[PDB]
RNA sequence: ACCUCGAUGUCGGCUCGUCGCAUCCUGGGGCUGGAGCAGGUCCCAAGGGUUGGGCUGUUCGCCCAUUAAAGCGGCACGCGAGCUGGGUUUAGAACGUCGUGAGACAGUUCGGUCUCUAUCCGCCGCGCGCGUCAGAAGCUUGAGGAAACCUGUCCCUAGUACGAGAGGACCGGGACGGACGAACCUCUGGUAUACCAGUUGUCCCACCAGGGGCACGGCUGGAUAGCCACGUUCGGACAGGAUAACCGCUGAAAGCAUCUAAGCGGGAAACCUCUUCCAAGACCAGGCUUCUCACCCUCUAGGAGGGAUAAGGCCCCCCGCAGACCACGGGAUUGAUAGACCAGACCUGGAAGCCUAGUAAUAGGUGCAGGGAACUGGCACUAACCGGCCGAAAACUUAC
RNA sequence: AAUUCCUUGUCGGGUAAGUUCCGACCUGCACGAAUGGCGUAACGACUUCUCAACUGUCUCAACCAUAGACUCGGCGAAAU
RNA sequence: GUCAGGUAGAGAAUACUAAGGCGUACGAGUGAACUAUGGUUAAGGAACUCGGCAAAAUGCCCCCGUAACUUCGGGAGAAG
């Protein structure tokens, strides 16, 4: 449940390690982005040697959030930290490897590449 | 029992508690007191649960009532008279009857007493 | 008693073992992967049990690839097919929320005697 | 024709469908109704059926109401309402005396549920009308929950009837529509509706068929 | 705010009219063999001698 | 220079709106230098919608990320007895400039009190009285109003129409959303001032043990009910009528022609039904039906006045998730209305006493223990009473 | 520039976005040497810009208690 | 202006208390809006605003360890 000006730990090896939200995509006047909701972001700090450098405006997708998410079957998935992966405009990650577990909602948002690439899916 | 729904009776939450405890002590000591009608309505269930503690004779129940009441003569008289007196009455140990209104503030008055029939 | 009991007795589940918060369990959840039924096991520590009878829920915590995970289930959910209690924990609470703030060897549970 | 029944709101719980998805349900006792009267255009000016629900002691029935039930031939009930029908061919199948139970509905049937919503007392414009408040800081002076402007200056010089102000809230007829009947417990005279129903527990509701989704 | 005009006698007497009292409803009780009138609220308390019938 | 100088408070922002259409989006079209995609221009259309930030005191404006779109205006450049007070316009100080100076500057900079118990109209809710040709009660019809109306993406159709290629639809179907609104509390989450536990300081209950008062509920960890959103569910429809622009049919005047002159049609989120809610003080004060349908006295017999009643209601009483009071709803012994009591659900988390292990702090057992509010079911034990107050009919005319 | 109207001057930094800010440039409307000029460690309830932390300031508000408001009894004004 | 019990405590601070002194002069009710004064708040964390205004936050003792700069005193309780 991510606002604008919310900071999310980047969860792939693009080089960035923190981002800040700029807008939530998926509708006019939208507020929150749970798991599976693509946002536009600004990179707030990155490893200096990476390709994704600091200040770059990028497109990321949330893969785990601290706020609980109801599932259709009555179950809930809740993480201990907010994380996003930087993807392309082609709906696939820019990095070559995903770190940490990833909430299962990306499979019905057609983020096939990420779900295939994260060590284990929740 | 069920809490006060509106603002607490003595002007605050802590004053209502001590106010109830003093009212219950006086009721058990004298067997009949006259106070205001809301205070009497609040004192009925609170005093009857102490009487229930006194009806069943254990050290644990004596400790609970001493926790709430803080007067050892009244605790003795509870467990020596009132508990045994109500060994065959199942609840409803008290009786509130409405009496004439006060004069200074025209406060609705009432009297609580202990039932002496069975 | 408890008015809607007559509507809720029907769907209550048998074969749910007794388990208290502090217990290490594995819960087998059945999950569809493109209409293909697989079974996925969540092995964690029970950190609460919010009381409701049919609406009874329980929360499990598990530390996975460096990130903590909470999974909350309804106790009588039929996606759960099986709950295994592996060990019994020694706790003094009904809700072990502090485990979300402790990490590692300090997230340990005393073994029940 | 638009079928319907009177009942009470027992409470609400959850069920799991066959595909293992939790469904919130409100449980309604759609207990027996006797029809006590028919309204027809030839006599009353419109087609409707007056039916009675509830259990009441005859000692508690006022003599006019008891007489109106005697003219029907049925024992008095607590509540009496009526269904607006549409034509006479609809009221052809209702006769004064007969019965109707929850088995009028079925699985998947969409129903409109009419109830009377909970009372919210004297409510302010934020609770009542969803007003934006005002600032909690930066200098705001005793206006943290007040409506503010209620018109313009000297033209029109008044406050435009219909202005949203603060007053009694709740306690109103509310129809929630297109609510799925998850399951009718036929033997126990209960029906389980997917969603929420207006009113308190043990309140009278009218469960009618849906016109938008019939 | 402040009253713009002095208010008229009809309008003054219109809501001075609402400031009235209602007489309590009395019932009869028998104390010491002689009849007295008391509110039905105080009926029991008169019947067991806890209200002072002057 | 027409009202206001025995006072009409001055910019911007906030809150809350309201109306126009000179239309920003959505809807309907005509012409194109309109192949399609996408446009240009004009016409019709005001139902709903019309984002969050950076820079600046900002309006204006510049930019950032979006969006179907980020419309323009009137209302004392709407709105300070509704807020603010950054701007502007006192008194302090300083810079630059002018002045001999006191000082001054549509020059700049730092600081700089925003009063009011609502009388009347207006508006949002709530009662009391009378009326609707007897007195009451149940269910209703609706004239007349108010509410609501927004919209995107993906996929089939279809890589099809069209096009050299790039590109790529009309129309019709299917799936999921964004914002908004309403009800609700099963789930999630919040809160919890008479719930449970731990704990520090101090005093007290003679002392030990166990507890209590006070320190923001002392603090801390949880927390059922109720209220609630961050939660759950549902909504905007379908269809019909009359149309706007526009498109016509059959057609004279005017031998051909023309949507018009006689006649007949298609035609949009606008209008009328439709959906939801209020609604007979709707004075044309309505309809269906049930109940009571009676009992005397005086004035002087014409009408009135008084009184006792019925059906019914009101107060008193026990309450409510109904509530500012009032009203509303339920109960009132032929009674489960509230409290107590018993049991259950639930919350806390394993009471006290004893025994035991250890030098001890402490740990184990007895034992899902003890405590406990709201939720459910039993139970007349306690209160709902040896009860008062209101409250029922002229006739006449014609038709029958 | 507490000084520059022109002006949101120009270039760099800083932000996703920089009319303030910092470092410089010199076209000083209209700086300038005891009405001192230029620096300066320490000091400041001074003015300005920034980061971390922290939060109901905000998204977007909900709930609890107390004093009023509200009801009952007593007394009992006011500006106008 | 004088006197200055106890227990924590550096303390005449603060919490609770002793002796002593008060309960100080309208009350009784009541879960309305709204105002005031306190409290808590999921996710986010200055996105508010003229401006982090107001709140939140740090806070004590003992060890370790402390920067540019300096007028050699400091900065310094730096920071950690
Ligand atoms: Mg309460
Ligand atoms: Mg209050
Ligand atoms: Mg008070
Ligand atoms: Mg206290
Ligand atoms: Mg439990
Ligand atoms: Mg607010
Ligand atoms: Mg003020
Ligand atoms: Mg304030
Ligand atoms: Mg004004
Ligand atoms: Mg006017
Ligand atoms: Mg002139
Ligand atoms: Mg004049
Ligand atoms: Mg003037
Ligand atoms: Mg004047
Ligand atoms: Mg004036
Ligand atoms: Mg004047
Ligand atoms: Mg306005
Ligand atoms: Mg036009
Ligand atoms: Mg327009
Ligand atoms: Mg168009
Ligand atoms: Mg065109
Ligand atoms: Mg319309
Ligand atoms: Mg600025
Ligand atoms: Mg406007
Ligand atoms: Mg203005
Ligand atoms: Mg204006
Ligand atoms: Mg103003
Ligand atoms: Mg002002
Ligand atoms: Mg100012
Ligand atoms: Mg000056
Ligand atoms: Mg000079
Ligand atoms: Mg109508
Ligand atoms: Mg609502
Ligand atoms: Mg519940
Ligand atoms: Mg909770
Ligand atoms: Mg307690
Ligand atoms: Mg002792
Ligand atoms: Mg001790
Ligand atoms: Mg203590
Ligand atoms: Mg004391
Ligand atoms: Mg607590
Ligand atoms: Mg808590
Ligand atoms: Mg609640
Ligand atoms: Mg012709
Ligand atoms: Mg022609
Ligand atoms: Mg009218
Ligand atoms: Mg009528
Ligand atoms: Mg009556
Ligand atoms: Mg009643
Ligand atoms: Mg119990
Ligand atoms: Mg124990
Ligand atoms: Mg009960
Ligand atoms: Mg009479
Ligand atoms: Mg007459
Ligand atoms: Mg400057
Ligand atoms: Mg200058
Ligand atoms: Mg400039
Ligand atoms: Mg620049
Ligand atoms: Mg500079
Ligand atoms: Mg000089
Ligand atoms: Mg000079
Ligand atoms: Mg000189
Ligand atoms: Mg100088
Ligand atoms: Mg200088
Ligand atoms: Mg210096
Ligand atoms: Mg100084
Ligand atoms: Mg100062
Ligand atoms: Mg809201
Ligand atoms: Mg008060
Ligand atoms: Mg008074
Ligand atoms: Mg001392
Ligand atoms: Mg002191
Ligand atoms: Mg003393
Ligand atoms: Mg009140
Ligand atoms: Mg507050
Ligand atoms: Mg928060
Ligand atoms: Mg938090
Ligand atoms: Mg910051
Ligand atoms: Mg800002
Ligand atoms: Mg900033
Ligand atoms: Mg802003
Ligand atoms: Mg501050
Ligand atoms: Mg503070
Ligand atoms: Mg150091
Ligand atoms: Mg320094
Ligand atoms: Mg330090």
């Amino acid at each position: 449940m991510i606002q604008q000006e919310s900071r999310l730990k980047v969860a792939d090896n693009t080089g960035a390690k923190e981002i800040l939200c700029i807008r939530v995509l998926g509708g006019s006047s939208r507020r929150y982005a749970g798991i599976g909701d693509v946002i536009v972001a600004t990179v707030k700090d990155a490893i200096p040697g990476g390709n994704v450098k600091r200040g770059d405006v990028v497109k990321a997708v949330v893969v785990r959030t601290v706020k609980e998410r109801r599932r259709a079957d009555g179950s809930y998935i809740k993480f201990d930290e907010n994380a996003a992966v930087i993807i392309k405009n082609d709906n696939d990650p820019r990095g070559t490897r995903i770190f940490g577990p990833v909430g299962r909602e990306l499979r019905e948002k057609k983020f096939m590449k990420i779900v295939s690439l994260a060590p284990e899916v929740l | 029992p069920k809490p006060t729904k509106g603002p607490r009776l003595g002007g605050s939450s802590s004053h209502q508690s001590a106010l109830l405890a003093n009212l219950a002590t006086s009721l058990f000591e004298h067997g009949r007191i006259k106070t205001t009608e809301p205070k009497a309505r609040a004192l009925r269930p609170y005093a009857e649960k102490l009487i229930t503690h006194a009806k069943k004779g254990a050290l644990h129940n004596r400790r609970e009532v001493m926790k709430k009441i803080r007067d050892k003569d009244v605790v003795h008289t509870l467990f020596a008279e009132i508990g045994p007196f109500y060994a065959d009455r199942n609840g409803g140990y008290t009786r509130i009857i409405k009496v004439e209104n006060r004069k200074g503030d025209n406060a609705p008055m009432a009297v609580i007493e202990l039932v002496r029939e069975k | 008693m408890n008015t809607l009991d007559f509507v809720d007795q029907a769907s209550l589940r048998d074969d749910i073992p007794t388990f208290s918060p502090g217990d290490t369990v594995n819960v087998h959840v059945k999950v569809i992967e493109g209409s293909k039924e697989r079974i996925q096991v969540f092995k964690g520590v029970v950190i609460r049990r919010q009381g409701g009878g049919i609406s009874e829920t329980f929360t499990v915590r598990k530390e996975s690839y460096g990130v903590g995970v909470e999974r909350t289930f309804p106790v009588h959910s039929p996606n759960i097919d099986h709950i295994d209690v592996l060990t019994r924990g020694d706790v003094r609470r009904a809700k072990l929320y502090y485990l979300r703030e402790l990490r590692g060897k300090k997230a340990k549970i005393k073994e029940k005697r | 024709a638009r079928k319907g029944i009177l009942g009470t709101k027992l409470g609400m719980t959850q069920v799991f469908d066959e595909n293992n998805k939790v469904v919130p349900v409100t449980v309604v006792k759609a207990g027996p109704n006797v029809v006590t009267r028919i309204r027809t255009t030839e006599r009353d000016g419109y087609s409707a059926v007056q039916l009675a629900y509830g259990e009441i002691s005859p000692r508690k029935v006022i003599k006019p109401v008891a007489g109106q039930f005697a003219a029907a031939g049925v024992n008095p009930r607590r509540h009496v309402a009526e269904l607006r029908l549409d034509d006479e061919a609809a009221v052809a199948e209702y006769e004064v005396g007969q019965e109707l139970t929850a088995e009028i509905f079925s699985d998947g049937a969409y129903v409109d549920v009419t109830g009377t919503s909970k009372g919210k007392g004297f409510a302010g414009t934020m609770k009542r009308h969803g007003f934006r408040g005002q600032g909690a800081a930066h200098g705001a002076q005793a206006v943290h929950r007040r409506p503010g402007s209620i018109g313009g200056c000297a033209t029109p010089g008044r406050v435009f009837k219909g202005t949203r102000m603060s007053g009694r809230m709740g306690n109103d007829r509310v129809t929630t529509q297109n609510l799925k009947v998850h399951k009718v417990d036929a033997e126990n005279g209960v029906l389980l509706i997917k969603g929420a129903i207006p009113g308190r527990n043990g309140g009278l509701v009218v469960v009618r068929s849906a016109i938008k989704r019939g | 705010a402040v009253p713009k005009r002095r208010m008229s006698r009809a309008n003054t007497r219109s809501r001075r009219a609402q400031w009235k009292a209602e007489a309590p409803g009395l019932v009869t009780v028998s104390v010491a063999g002689q009849q007295r009138k008391v509110p039905r609220r105080l009926l029991k308390a008169a019947r067991l001698g806890l209200v002072d019938l002057d």
